[PDB]
DNA sequence: ATCTCCAAATATCCCTTGCGGATCGTAGAAAAAGTGTGTCAAACTGCGCTATCAAAGGGAAACTTCAACTGAATTCAGTTGAAGTTTCCCTTTGATAGCGCAGTTTGACACACTTTTTCTACGATCCGCAAGGGATATTTGGAGAT
DNA sequence: ATCTCCAAATATCCCTTGCGGATCGTAGAAAAAGTGTGTCAAACTGCGCTATCAAAGGGAAACTTCAACTGAATTCAGTTGAAGTTTCCCTTTGATAGCGCAGTTTGACACACTTTTTCTACGATCCGCAAGGGATATTTGGAGAT
């Protein structure tokens, strides 16, 4: 059966940050584990915000100020940043 | 009539031990909080239990540190709490790197 | 352009990061932006983490990332350090650090 | 506003924690840990606040913002 | 009422309601309020139980906060389920350490 | 009328009938009662969500008195536990008895 | 075959390695046994949950994911065995 | 004959302790203790050889930080050997208990 | 101050492997497009509760007087844990085979969910009365002095 | 070790207010009914876990020697605590002014659902080869010795 995994996306991540650079099997298991991980931390705290605020659905809002309690400071802004950045970018078209 | 050093230290321990009251005043404490939440997001008021929240959050914060503090004293075969006790307890705590 | 990612100019996968936040129960319902948001937060911090175990490689001579790497790159930045405080990375070992106390005199 | 929380006080405190003898300076430390512990309740705090697109901090906003801090209080609404 | 098909005081329906508005999964079995109302229910049975003593121990017919805090940190079990919660107005535990203490 | 003062819901009710099964001559101050409703909301949430995550580890789409059980076997201390699992399988029990 | 004592595999030098790694420099002989005292204690916990994790499944073998399960529960999270 | 003096080989194996990242315990031992406690719980219990190599990884994990800690103790006593004591305090004020 | 020497680091050769970059063929999942519908944004409204104000006294915080006792520095010796040596147990490694059981598959369906009507538990709101608060006295439990 | 001397504990009595019972009205739980799909039980399976053996040698255990660390003992300057005097502001009380929270009604729209079309990502398999990683030898930086 298939074995769904970031894999493909931290190695395309990795050529644009180090591009003459490779990565370990459990290296990238390890990178796997932290991608899970911190979106378990964000889809989680996102949840109990619509909950608190009587909303059915979780949007981008909820995200966004989700990253702001989860990530210390100046990786919440730049993640903020990103996050914003690609909604209007995914916007603006279609 | 004097107590020694010490003993009358110890009467304060039984007694704030034993009761539940606040201990830092209200209004002060008020204070604090509305300029610390200033410097976040301006133009803030607060539900008077919000406040209350606050100060029973950081008093058994407060008390809680001061018995690891405490410790950390005796270890070092000593009475008295110094910082260096203070600053063992949080990194211990994993509250400071 | 065809791909959810290829129109927010992303490399994470928008559309599996929808999906995912639809069977895990976070909510009834998933806003349009939300796996974007989302896709693209993940991608940053796969990149910073990335580009500071990519470092360490470097710095110890070595051209393929392994879990050293990582634990090096968390440790020594402030931030992720503090993001990842309660986490364990198999195989990274610790920080080369001995108090003062224990050097010879 | 940080001297409000006063030397009296940080005694009685360290009372209730049992400490019978307090070095002078505990009570310029005991000021910066105190702000620290309300800086970051009340960034998450006033977080919560912004995000209900309201202008009152709530009880409910802090209780949330001790809970996630793994400080859950009892009494004020959890 | 579910509660009496099942003998508890801790309300079998709404326990129920609550699970299906609390996105816990796509679907809620009968058994699952019960037992979690039964659950509740002995849990708070045991608090007030140790809670009630406190109060007499402190020669009172009504348990107040402080009550429920000797209650707790006196039980070892309650204690460690409520390791990281604090009950407000519930002060501390008398507790002086030994060196502190004249000879 | 016609404006409705919203409406809060705690668990005050059923913790005072508890409070007779156990104290019939002891009573219960409000801040105390907030306490206690706190208390069962903070288990509540700890065990549904104890019980969501084993029901997604294990593929499945239902939290079942089952996932309630582990759940509380994860969340309890020796003694707690082993009263909690009687309690709740002998109200499963009676319950399904009852028709 | 009846499994007893193995708390001793835990050894006097692997103790040692470990203080080094955490750069203790000096270590008494009452350490060893404490120590093994905190280890056994921390894995019944883990092991308590993973166990429960297991039985929770209908399984009888005890995967990578009932451990990393029963450490994430005990706030201990850990990177590279899946999750 | 050449000897070292007194903690000079132990601060040079913090140095080799501290570059390398293999597990420290014997393997073999260690997974024996994991059955003996699992047995203890549940007769029957088989483990993925990840599971215990898992366990391994956490409980190292856990122990070298809990020496960093109880070195710490020490030092803020005034000594440089550590004491069952030391990990007491640590243990304690970690809010680790039994 | 200068030489001796030991263990970690550097250099040499060989070689296994696990990686990145292919090319592949292919289930499963995302996108595309159509449609049904409920969530939530808006706009308008009431009033709960937060802010504030003005005062007045009573107790708390601040400052001061003093010296008891604590922490900090020094000294030293018995203890004890580090280094190094020697013996040989038992872990590691590599391959084997047998099979227990994890995980995939398939039909039958009980059981949950959904929709609508009927019944009732529990929240809102109300305040008499006793458990508790607050004030004063009297008993008791200890500390400091001689 | 026994006698004066505070301060907290306990005893008592009169006020205060929030417990806790009772009244009333609804929103939510229960009952009854039609629909389907997730779960379960049963069949079949081969990854990989336990089990073993067997050789090899790396590491543990047990031992001797002794350097140096812990901690006991001692001294004392000075930082605290206790008690008194002095200065300052917290808390309480009575509202009134209106901010902004939350209730209500609604329809445009955004997301759910489901079906068909498109293509991403996974599992299987091979390759160049630099990167290691292990066995063997040499050079090296400095602890310790003369
Ligand atoms: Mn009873
Ligand atoms: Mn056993
Ligand atoms: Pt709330
Ligand atoms: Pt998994
Ligand atoms: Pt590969
Ligand atoms: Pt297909
Ligand atoms: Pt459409
Ligand atoms: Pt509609
Ligand atoms: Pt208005
Ligand atoms: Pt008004
Ligand atoms: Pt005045
Ligand atoms: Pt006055
Ligand atoms: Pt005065
Ligand atoms: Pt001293
Ligand atoms: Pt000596
Ligand atoms: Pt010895
Ligand atoms: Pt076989
Ligand atoms: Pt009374
Ligand atoms: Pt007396
Ligand atoms: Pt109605
Ligand atoms: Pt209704
Ligand atoms: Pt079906
Ligand atoms: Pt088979
Ligand atoms: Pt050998
Ligand atoms: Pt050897
Ligand atoms: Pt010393
Ligand atoms: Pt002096
Ligand atoms: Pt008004
Ligand atoms: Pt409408
Ligand atoms: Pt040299
Ligand atoms: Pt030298």
């Amino acid at each position: 059966t298939r074995k769904e995994s970031y894999a493909i996306y931290v190695y395309k991540v990795l050529k644009q940050v180090h591009p003459d650079t490779g990565i370990s099997s459990k290296a990238m298991s390890i990178m796997n584990s932290f991608v899970n991980d911190v979106f378990e931390r964000i889809a989680g705290e996102a949840s109990r915000l619509a909950h608190y605020n009587k909303r059915s659905t979780i949007t981008s809002r909820e995200i966004q100020t989700a990253v702001r309690l989860l990530l210390p400071g100046e990786l919440a802004k730049h993640a903020v940043s990103e996050g914003t950045k690609a909604v209007t970018k995914y916007t603006s078209a279609k | 009539h004097r107590y020694r050093p010490g003993t009358v230290a110890l009467r304060e321990i039984r007694r704030y031990q034993k009761s539940t009251e606040l201990l830092i005043r209200k209004l002060p404490f008020q204070r604090l909080v509305r300029e610390i939440a200033q410097d976040f997001k301006t133009d803030l008021r607060f539900q008077s239990s919000a406040v209350m929240a606050l100060q029973e959050a950081s008093e058994a914060y407060l008390v809680a540190l001061f018995e690891d503090t405490n410790l950390c004293a005796i270890h070092a075969k000593r009475v008295t709490i110094m910082p260096k006790d203070i600053q063992l307890a949080r990194r211990i705590r994993g509250e400071r790197a | 352009a065809k791909t959810r990612s290829s129109r927010a100019g992303l490399q994470f996968p928008v559309g599996r990061v929808h999906r995912l936040l639809r069977k895990g129960n976070y909510a009834e319902r998933v806003g349009a932006g939300a796996p974007v948001y989302l896709a693209a937060v993940l991608e940053y911090l796969t990149a910073e983490i990335l580009e500071l175990a990519g470092n360490a490689a470097r710095d110890n001579k070595k051209t393929r990332i392994i879990p050293r790497h990582l634990q090096l790159a968390v440790r020594n930045d402030e931030e992720l350090n503090k993001l990842l405080g309660r986490v364990t990375i198999a195989q990274g070992g610790v920080l080369p650090n001995i108090q003062s106390v224990l050097l010879p005199k | 506003n940080i001297q409000g929380i006063t030397k009296p006080a940080i005694r009685r405190l360290a009372r209730r924690g049992g400490v019978k003898r307090i070095s002078g300076l505990i009570y310029e430390e005991t000021r910066g840990v105190l702000k620290v512990f309300l800086e970051n309740v009340i960034r998450d705090a006033v977080t919560y606040t912004e995000h209900a697109k309201r202008k009152t901090v709530t009880a409910m906003d802090v209780v949330y913002a001790l809970k996630r801090q793994g400080r859950t209080l009892y009494g004020f609404g959890g």
